[PDB]
């Protein structure tokens, strides 16, 4: 099965700093990657997919980019709304997996 | 108003209902997603609109996913269960890739 | 001409169609499989005075002009016959025409009946794009 390496495993950001996290697969996954946002106590919702594309109503300060085996999401001036968890999965065939997500703290 | 909302037994074979509304199943797949307290997401599996099923490899001989296309219904059936399967239950609608719409969740823990 | 699914795959991803609206490649290889099997000289008359032409099937009385439909509004601008080459260009600047958003492939009828809800991706997976 096809892996993802998710780093760093936390980071301390203050509102407006610029912050990455990467996902690595185990196995090439052409662009199929997406990310999720996890607040507290909510559901994962959906930021990106398809390695860049922005889910509807997901403001432009979040980025993503990759191809093969290695992707990025990319938060420019991080706001209050964006600290949470955040996790990639692949959806190259089956069996899908998930990164094992990056927790965004205020610092 | 695509809506997805789980009911489970909570604490425990098992099954577990995603039920569902705005959208017919035919088009859609509906993915089984789990997160231990405290831990990360881990994929469990999915039926896909046109009723084919893939699951999670290290677990596919204890899972069972079916669904009931005209009661917009989809389940999630476990055996032998254990405790490390306590975690929050989550299904998703999968669009062409990306999971864009998840219910809240329910929680199951193992009678232990 | 018959295309190979990879071959085909190829084409369409390098005229813009993969993700195109928001449809992941394999909608558009697996709309062509079921609408015209590949073959870029397909043709089918429908009990309406409608024709439909080429690779992806474009509809002679919404889309392109043959001159022999009864209502035709030709919302490609183009002559349908100019839509059945090996090239499928001109057949994919009409369909990114007919899909402006993302319900846009229900433009297809073998689309909606016979590739949504299916793994559309696994007509894509092993080509080299």
């Amino acid at each position: 099965d096809i892996v993802l390496t998710q780093s760093p495993a936390s980071l301390s950001a203050s509102v407006g700093e610029t912050v990455t996290i990467t996902c690595r697969a185990s196995g090439n996954i052409h662009n199929y990657l997406a990310w999720y946002q996890q607040k507290q106590g909510k559901s994962p919702q959906l930021l990106v997919y398809y390695t860049t594309t922005l889910a509807d109503g997901v403001p432009s300060r979040f980025s993503g980019s990759g191809s093969g085996t290695q992707y990025s999401l990319k938060i420019n001036s991080l706001q209050p709304e964006d600290f949470g968890s955040y996790y990639c999965q692949h959806f190259h065939s089956t069996p899908r997996t998930f990164g094992g997500g990056t927790k965004l703290e205020i610092k | 108003q695509v809506q997805l909302q789980e009911s489970g037994p909570g604490l425990v074979s098992l099954s577990i209902t995603c039920t569902v509304s705005g959208f017919s199943l035919t088009g859609y797949g509906v993915n089984w997603v789990r997160q231990p307290p405290g831990k990360g997401l881990e994929w469990l599996g999915m039926i896909w609109g046109d009723g084919n099923t893939d699951y999670n490899s290290a677990l596919k001989s204890r899972l069972s996913i079916s669904k009931d296309n005209s009661k917009s219904q989809v389940f999630l059936k476990m055996n032998s269960l254990h405790t490390d399967d306590t975690a929050r239950y989550y299904c998703a609608r999968e669009r062409d890739y990306r999971l864009d719409y998840w219910g809240q969740g329910t929680t199951l823990t193992v009678s232990s | 001409k018959v295309f190979g699914r990879c071959e085909l795959a190829a084409a369409m991803k390098r005229h813009g169609l993969d993700n195109y609206r928001g449809y992941s490649l394999g909608n558009w290889v697996c709309a062509a499989k079921f609408e015209s099997n590949f073959n870029t000289q397909a043709t089918n008359r429908n009990t309406d005075g409608s024709t439909d032409y080429g690779i992806l099937q474009i509809n002679s009385r919404w889309w392109c002009n043959d001159g022999r439909t009864p209502g035709s509004r030709n919302l490609c601008n183009i002559p349908c016959s100019a839509l059945l080459s090996s090239d499928i260009t001109a057949s994919v600047n009409c369909a990114k025409k007919i899909v402006s958003d993302g319900n846009g492939m229900n433009a297809w009828v073998a689309w909606r009946n016979r590739c949504k809800g299916t793994d559309v991706q696994a007509w894509i997976r092993g080509c080299r794009l």
